[PDB]
RNA sequence: GUUUGACCUCAAAUCAGGUAGGAGUACCCGCUGAACUCAAUAAGCGGAGGAAAAGAAACCAACCGGGAUUGCCUUAGUAACGCGAGUGAAGCGGCAAAAGCUCAAAUUUGAAAUCUGGUACCUCGGUGCCCGAGUUGUAAUUUGGAGAGGG
RNA sequence: GUUCUUUGUAAAGUGCCUUCGAAGAGUCGAGUUGUUUAUGCAGCUCUAAGUGGGUGGUUCCAUCUAAAGCUAA
RNA sequence: AUGGUGAA
């Protein structure tokens, strides 16, 4: 029998609120191998024949997203229900709700890495966006942090 | 970073979490064969911390050795014996049963460009170095051989 | 001799390029193994396969997402085969006879899901240089009204094609896909062979053309 | 063997960031690490051996000179949308080669005279005999 | 069962689709009226009149999936241009000039070419009648010599000369014409094609655009497209 | 939308790029180990090089501190044991040579900046292009002698 | 020595002011059972700490940071 | 005793 704090997964985000999530990510996608090559080029030939705001893109590497995490730079947490190693994510959602951050779990981590290039991710976050953020993490909330806040149950 | 968790997560192996993890990894490894190769460590604090890396070139193996010779310097021996390309730099415990014992083992490729144009690791590819579990010369055969500090005929001419 | 299937099964291509590949090369009876043997060898294959990994490539891309890379992933010609069926250039013009009836009714095909509308434009620009060369050589000897169409028959050079004009009225519409490859390989044809009389009537090629004289009547009133 | 955990811990919400790291320049400057690889492709494109983007779109542009002969088929027979009157057969002979078994069928074509060039009917069975054509010139055995 | 946002989304788009026409119609009956004295235009223009001039107008699918409203429905009833990739040539005139904004965001509108005509005529043609659902192509002259030809239009190149030349006989043979069915761009689904018409769908956005404004100039783009 | 692709896993190749068997074995590294305390000796087993191994202290030290590892003299036939046959060292001291160090470990996040393979040029490799590995972590920056951010 | 290149808001060190500031777990250890020249190793139940821990002798002191690895003489 | 040899 799985101990409660395992199965904390598998129940997960409705697809509503998924398939909002996704599309919200989506607006944010990190820039490409290809796109970044490309763009260098032609910044390099710009200035070798004749200075821009911050950029903004998902977080999705599991150290430097849990480096973020502890520091409360991470406005939500998106995991995977798949992973592998589960010792990898069993303390992810502990740790979001001890520093007080949104988090949301998603089932495979395959699709969680295709709105971020990589073939998979395990776990992504935010840290900035245009104002739809604050309303999908209040749906997150109510739809999972707080309707299946008895996680800590069950067996 | 999620390895200074990890540990601690591991340092509690009788917890729930892991007693859970272990009785369910137990028939799936079960299941396999005697040796097989492991696409991916089950514990990638313990191996990056035991000098593994991800880059290519880099092979994960795991081996089933029967319980009741030190059974580290055994498995390595063992998995040499099948993967005698592959050096065994190193292995640690992961799962351990009534009946068997199972512990992770790290290979190196020698032969792979990647590890040979690195100079971290192409020390590996020397021929000195061939066949390293076989003469115990692993931490596991280091700490059998005794190889601790401190207390624990000839003739000349004239 | 080894059979149909048996020689799928050694070139492990799919039937439908099969077809391609035979339509390019021929082979016939129970089918003699040295055809199957020499098509093995032939360049085709690799580029059959490249386009095969390109498709799966480019429906990887479109399931992840980021259609991106699947636009940046977009970056030939059976000479070779033309001159295995046709050692010398009389024998290219030998072969039109039969070759261009299909290039000549495709012409003048309407635009559908089974035929893009490049494939009818190509046709349609082939016959706008054919009948500009045969007005300029002045080869044409025969102009029989037939049902079927306006029979002609233009010397080219002593062998005298029986190419016919269907009639301008809608052709109304078989597996295209065999006619689709058949009509790419005569277009691979026709360029060449284009290219070929051009330079020998001694015109600078290609010439110019006039598009505002196309848009009144589109046909031969145009390109010289 | 069944009891529930305790948030103990996960109750209260720490304020302060639990390290107080010095915050790099880096952070607040534009991706110097990024500025290294433009001063590189300046420098490759200085060499020369790398091609601007604009010539790439620039640069994105000839006379070449069992093989049994395939027997092509007869020249027309009378098929003309003027023939003479004598060929224009009865319906019953056009009625019998309309129903006659395909494939065995002889005649290619249904005789017909039309004086008015513009009463000259559009013919709808080419695409049909080019079909059949197209089998010969590839299955033929030869 | 079908989704909520499915539906919030065919209302707003239906509701902006009705006060759009409720203010081109209202608009409209004021310039009529030739008033002109508080209203934002009362001349109109093209830019890239309501002269004689024959257009051709193809239906384009879109805007999003709003329920079929009254004016602009009865308007292409009117046309029979309800199914999509259909076109019929129609003579431009003062009265006609506001259908054209009436039904704008449904149809795109051009000035053909002679060739243009003269393809579409001779490469697809339809005549439904004599049980009498045949769909028989514009296979001979005869037909066009018996039902038509009281006017002298007795040949296919008649019908083309009317159509160009807008002759008396234009109503008769354009209604027995029964406008073509254009095939679509794509015309496939699979691994190509959905590349194919993404790329295609992005020309669409820069091409087939609607200001919305009841002074917009009437959208004119070039035939020779398709 | 019962169609689909991803991710994960399981197989196949007269496919491309790679490697281990065996021999020698004086020396070396581990397992096993017999008899006149004999002996952690001989034989047997497995693995390597010109040396092998060890090597930069969870060391020795009770001093006015030394300061990687290994060899010689000395310590010493002493300490210690079996006090009985026999076994039996080590610090310090002098001699020959001396070398340092690398990752886990704290955010590169204003840019996976990393690398294998295929291709076109000049070739113990370098450049452009393409793919793949990579986020379940590839480069620089830190290895306790601390170290990092800034002025 | 001779040379063609030397570079891009590129790299490093040092003293001053200031803020931050990690450590190899079925592992040490413990009991037993076999081996060892009363050290160590091995099988096995238990198996932990980080102003913590390992080795020693005097009323608790001296030194070091183990459970990863390379390295000619 | 070690490691091999063969046979009814």
């Amino acid at each position: 029998k799985v101990p409660p704090t395992i199965a904390q997964f598998q129940y997960t985000l409705d697809r509503n609120t998924a398939a909002e999530t996704f599309k919200l990510f989506n607006k944010y996608r990190p820039e490409t191998a290809a796109e970044k090559k490309e763009r260098l080029t032609k910044e390099a030939a710009a200035v070798a024949e004749g200075a821009s705001p911050k950029p903004y893109a998902v977080k999705y590497g599991l150290n430097h997203v849990v480096a973020l995490i502890e520091n409360k730079k991470a406005k939500l947490v998106l995991i995977a229900n798949d992973v592998d190693p589960i010792e990898l994510v069993v303390f992810l959602p502990a740790l979001c709700k001890k520093m007080g951050v949104p988090y949301a779990i998603v089932k495979g981590k395959a699709r969680l890495g295709t709105l971020v290039n990589q073939k998979t991710s395990a776990v992504a976050a935010l840290t900035e966006v245009e104002a739809a953020l604050a309303k999908l993490v209040s749906t997150i909330d109510a739809n999972f942090a707080d309707k299946y806040d008895e996680v800590k149950k069950h067996w | 970073g999620a390895y200074k968790y990890l540990e601690e997560l591991q340092r509690k192996k009788q917890s729930d979490v892991l007693r859970f993890l272990q009785r369910v990894r137990v028939w799936e490894y079960r299941q396999k064969n005697v040796i097989h190769r492991a696409a991916r460590p089950t514990r990638p604090d313990k191996a990056r911390r035991l000098g593994y890396k991800a880059k290519q070139g880099f092979v994960i193996y795991r081996v089933r050795v029967r319980r009741g010779r030190s059974l580290r310097a055994t498995a390595e021996e063992r998995v040499g014996r099948r993967a005698a390309n592959l050096r065994v730099l190193n292995s640690y415990w992961v799962n351990q049963d009534s009946t068997y014992k199972y512990f992770e083992v790290i290979l190196v490729d020698p032969q792979h460009k990647a590890i040979r144009r690195d100079a971290r690791y192409n020390w590996i590819c020397d021929p000195v170095h061939k066949h390293r579990e076989a003469r115990g010369l692993t931490a596991t055969g280091k700490k059998s051989r005794g190889i601790n500090k401190g207390h624990k005929l000839s003739l000349w001419r004239y | 001799f080894i059979t149909r299937s048996q020689a799928v099964r050694k070139l492990q291509v799919s039937l439908a390029d099969f077809r391609r590949l035979c339509i390019f090369k021929g082979i016939y009876p129970f089918y003699y193994a040295k055809d199957i043997q020499y098509l093995m060898h032939e360049p085709v294959l690799a580029k059959f396969r490249e386009h095969k990994t390109f498709a799966r490539k480019l429906t990887r891309a479109l399931g992840r997402g980021e259609v991106s890379s699947a636009k940046r992933l977009e970056e030939y010609t059976l000479d070779h085969i033309i001159k295995e069926r046709y050692p010398s250039f009389p024998d290219a013009i030998r072969d039109i006879d039969d070759a261009l009836n299909m290039l000549f009714l495709f012409s003048n095909l309407p635009s559908t899901n089974q035929v893009s509308s490049k494939i009818i434009n190509d046709a349609q620009k082939i016959c706008n240089q054919w009948l500009a060369y045969v007005a300029k050589e002045r080869l044409v000897r025969k102009v029989f009204v037939s049902i079927k169409g306006v029979y002609y028959q233009a010397n080219i050079k002593g062998e005298e094609v029986r190419w016919l004009v269907p009639f301008k009225f809608p052709e109304n519409i078989v597996d295209f896909r065999i006619m689709l490859t058949f009509l790419e390989f005569y277009s691979t044809l026709l360029h060449f062979v284009l290219y070929k009389l051009y330079t020998d009537s001694g015109l600078i090629y290609p010439p110019k053309l006039d598009l505002k004289k196309d848009k009144i009547i589109s046909g031969l009133s145009s390109y010289i | 063997p069944y009891e529930p955990l305790i948030d103990w811990f996960t109750r209260h919400e720490e304020v302060m960031p639990l390290t107080a790291v010095p915050e790099p320049k880096r952070r607040f400057v534009p991706s110097k690490n990024e500025a290294k690889r433009v001063m590189k492709i300046v420098r490759a494109i200085r060499e020369g051996r790398i091609i601007p983007p604009k010539k790439l779109k620039e640069m994105k542009e000839y006379d070449l000179w069992h093989l049994r002969a395939p027997k092509l088929p007869p020249p027309t027979n009378e098929e003309s949308y003027n023939p003479p009157e004598e060929y224009l057969l009865s319906p019953e002979e056009k009625e019998a080669w309309e129903n006659t078994e395909y494939s065995e069928r002889e005649r290619n074509f249904i005789p017909q005279k039309y004086s008015a060039l513009r009463k000259v009917p559009g013919y709808g069975e080419s695409i049909r005999e080019r079909f059949e054509r197209s089998l010969d010139l590839y299955l033929a055995p030869r | 069962f079908v989704r909520a946002e499915s539906i919030v989304a065919k209302t707003l788009a239906t509701s902006r689709e009705k006060e759009r026409i409720k203010r081109v119609s209202i608009l409209e009956d004021k310039k009529a009226k030739n008033e002109t004295q508080h209203i934002a235009s009362g001349k109109d223009f093209i830019l890239k009149d309501g002269k004689p001039a024959l257009l051709f107008i193809v239906r384009v699918r879109g805007p999003l999936a709003v329920n079929i409203p009254n004016k602009a429905f009865k308007i292409l009833s009117l046309l029979r241009l309800v199914e999509t990739n259909t076109g019929v040539f129609v003579k431009l005139t003062k009265n006609v000039y506001p259908l054209l904004k009436v039904i704008a965001p449904y149809v795109v509108i051009g000035k053909p070419s002679l060739s243009s005509i003269r393809s579409l005529i001779q490469k697809r043609g339809r005549i439904i009648y004599k049980a009498e659902p045949h769909e028989i192509v514009l296979n001979d002259n005869n037909i066009v010599e018996e039902q038509l030809g009281d006017h002298g239009i007795i040949c296919v190149e008649d019908i083309i000369h009317e159509i160009a030349t807008m002759g008396e006989s234009f109503s008769v043979c354009n209604f027995f014409l029964q406008p073509f069915k254009l095939n679509r761009e794509v015309s496939g689904f699979g691994s190509l094609n959905r590349l194919r018409k993404i790329k295609q769908r992005e020309a669409e956005s820069r091409t087939r655009q609607f200001s919305n404004a009841a002074t917009a100039p009437v959208i004119e783009v070039d035939i020779d497209s398709l």
